[PDB]
């Protein structure tokens, strides 16, 4: 990736191998969690598509996952195609190259083009933009990774509370929807799937109590 | 923005006179790179020292057979050969840097400098430079070729270069 | 490997026995599979000849792989000396005498002779042949590895959907006979080969299906 | 195929019908036999290489034969290309440029470039050389289809001298070897496997014997 | 068909009767095979719209491979008033306006249309285009015609090598999937499936054994 280099002009410096080397170990460690995103996101921090593509290649294992993000990353491409064709327009005084769908993924384009684009007054997104869509195809694989539904996340018996909302928690992250359907999901189904010990005790502090509340009072 | 590449002339190792080429590489991009690379020699092989094997007065120089030096060969920097890139730019006059090719979507490392408006060349080779400076001394090369294009004197690319 | 400088010049540099020390690691740790390729042209970038002669003599084990390279490396060598013969008789001052086949393997030269040819001006890029020709003897080795055939791939009754199409996408990226052969393999050999029950609920969305929804049809 | 029109300016005629209906009949009913490639010689008379393709693609069935035919004409398009190297640049306006090894089988080159070389003075005879490789081709094939080799000729012990005769030459002239090899395989051949009366009948009359004195001898 | 004249220029002609006779008798006598679609264009150069419609509209039986063939050119022509839409605005004087996708099939339009479409400066290639659509679409109905996969070829312990690679080739060029994977299918499928001895035999000479050597080494 690209770094500011002393002083004020930004070169080339490849992908560090330790960089791969964590990338690989997180990967192996921790499969696919909702927090491999950040993860990737943060080690890959200004990457040119090479080096992206480097970290997507090194991944050892899940090749099925990374054909999803592969496939999700050419209907990205696409789309972008479609979204930002060439219309008929007066020629601008000033050339800057153009990135397509293919010159953005990495694909087509020589390491020297994506430099180009990157340090170029005024520069073109190609990294953030297929960050973007690899974010975009890794959300479809966690997503997919769930093993249960959140709608089937029920305490046990004994079950501490604890355990139980750790796991609707991380259930519920790894589900994909919007924001206020998840409002409305930790009122409705969080407190009705409650063992019933427990269920009284949140039902008697009552129905817009916050998480603390609740956790304190099934303390134990 | 767009890359320009010298070339100085030799008639038998007498030196003649530098060529130099505005490459096109905003239209023809790929193309483009591929003769810079080629005369810069940073991937290993290129121009430095081949020759201008078929000389044509009132068409065309043509050279770049680095491999073979007879215009049966040589490669450019994505392998052996590779597409005709475009044909938006067209042999308008003396001073077009035109790719030779074997028909379509042969390019390898062969150009030839046009020294007359050839329009029924377009569409058939990529034209991807132009002369900058130095036309009369691709003019003073074609006394050294024939009809036929076969040349009396061996006129080689002394040296070449990027320049900016 | 040679680093730039502050102000923008190279040298050679010692290569870093962290480097080696990941190298030999990653080899015996994760074998002869498809990521080793990628993980290799990314801990030996701008290494020289001898830096590469070093990563490759320092793989203990799987000498019949190692041979394999070797041998590999011998050929392309040799099509190369044929391809460009070298000039006999005295040497402009301005240059250095242009490498041979051996002498681009880097067997029978020094190591400040190939600084110099990476230094030269024009530069010379020996290594970046180098690094082609052993990542053609890798991908040749990589194929040799391969366990099963393409065709061979039938799902058991019992085995999982999941773990059927990443064994298939696992032999493929092994196989890399072709790109458009593999596109004809994913669309045809992917559907042809399902359990009867999944495989007519992967034919009820008909050819246009994606991998997706082709997986979670399957699904639950 | 081009055809001398009045008045001596050859233009294009495409191929008839009528002749292509002639090629699929005897191709259905002698199939393949010594008197094909005389048909087949006499059909095609200044056929341009589409005339010729089109002549091949109509044949149904024997597709093994077709791909051998295939084959060879790709060796010889190979060893013609080996031969007469195609030098690169631009045409005169002229002349036209030398034709490569695959312009005369059809495949690259359009059918006005093959009217251009037919018509152009000196003409090219690409007709004349695709017409020699499919005569190779079908003498490969015809020396394949033969059912028995000719050493394994012999007469019955009732068998008429007409039938073996008959027999024999077809073989022989189904086989394949140097007129040079012939004049001495059939003094050797003819006159030892005949039946035994005839045998003792034939080598009365002498070893220098010719064909109708042979004949007349047992004849009835 | 229009027809050249003594002066070089073209002009409408009545279709020839022994033509239409001779295509609906190949198409009843040899029902559907691939050598129709050479026979269908070489009987039909030059003709107009109406002509090729009169050749499909002829042919009795087998009404649903001509309703393949009519759903085929009718997504074909819907395809191409989709890729390129009219212009607007002032006409050139030496100028006038094209057919559309329904009127390329000659379904809306009369022969003077068609002849002054053909014969135009420059001229528009409707009969060409019209007889590509037909020739996709008789190679679709080949294609449904074709009575195996090519996967499922498994020569007989008895069944010669002969007639194995001639079902082979048959089916391959029914299958049309693409080209190179035909040439890597014909490297790998057809030595795959051999029968034992016959296969050693072929094994004994490695992959770089050509076919005409193939043949002969199962041969007597």
């Amino acid at each position: 990736p690209i770094v500011q280099n002393i002083q004020g002009q930004m070169v080339h410096q490849a992908i560090s191998p330790r960089t791969l080397n964590a990338w690989v170990k997180v990967v192996e460690e921790k499969a696919f969690s909702p927090e491999v995103i950040p993860m990737f996101s943060a080690l890959s921090e200004g990457a040119t598509p090479q080096d992206l593509n480097t970290m997507l290649n090194t991944v050892g294992g899940h090749q099925a996952a990374m054909q999803m993000l592969k496939e999700t990353i050419n209907e990205e491409a696409a789309e972008w195609d479609r979204v930002h064709p060439v219309h008929a327009g007066p020629i601008a005084p000033g050339q800057m190259r153009e990135p397509r769908g293919s010159d953005i993924a990495g694909t087509t384009s020589t390491l020297q083009e994506q430099i180009g684009w990157m340090t170029n007054n005024p520069p073109i997104p190609v990294g953030e933009i297929y960050k973007r869509w690899i974010i975009l195809g890794l959300n479809k694989i966690v997503r997919m990774y769930s093993p249960t539904s959140i709608l089937d996340i029920r305490q046990g018996p004994k079950e501490p509370f604890r355990d139980y909302v750790d796991r609707f928690y991380k259930t519920l992250r790894a589900e994909q929807a919007s924001q206020e359907v998840k409002n409305w999901m930790t009122e409705t189904l969080l407190v009705q799937n409650a063992n019933p010990d427990c269920k009284t005790i949140l039902k008697a502090l009552g129905p817009a109590a916050t998480l603390e509340e609740m956790m304190t009072a099934c303390q134990g | 923005v767009n890359p320009t590449v010298f070339f100085d002339i030799a008639v038998d190792g007498e030196p003649l006179g530098r060529v130099s080429f505005e490459l096109f590489a905003d239209k023809v991009p790929k193309t483009a790179e591929n003769f810079r690379a080629l005369s810069t020699g940073e991937k290993g092989f290129g121009y430095k020292g081949s020759c201008f094997h078929r000389i044509i007065p009132g068409f065309m120089c043509q050279g770049g057979d680095f491999t073979r030096h007879n215009g049966t060969g040589g490669k450019s920097i994505y392998g052996e050969k590779f597409e005709d890139e475009n044909f938006i730019l067209k042999h308008t006059g003396p001073g077009i840097l035109s790719m030779a090719n074997a028909g379509p979507n042969t390019n390898g490392s062969q150009f030839f400098i046009c020294t007359a408006k050839t329009e029924w060349l377009d569409g058939k080779h990529v034209v991807f430079g132009k002369v900058k400076e130095g036309m009369n001394i691709v003019e003073a090369m074609e006394r050294f070729g024939s009809r036929n294009g076969k040349t009396s004197k061996k006129i080689t690319i002394a040296d070449c270069g990027q320049l900016e």
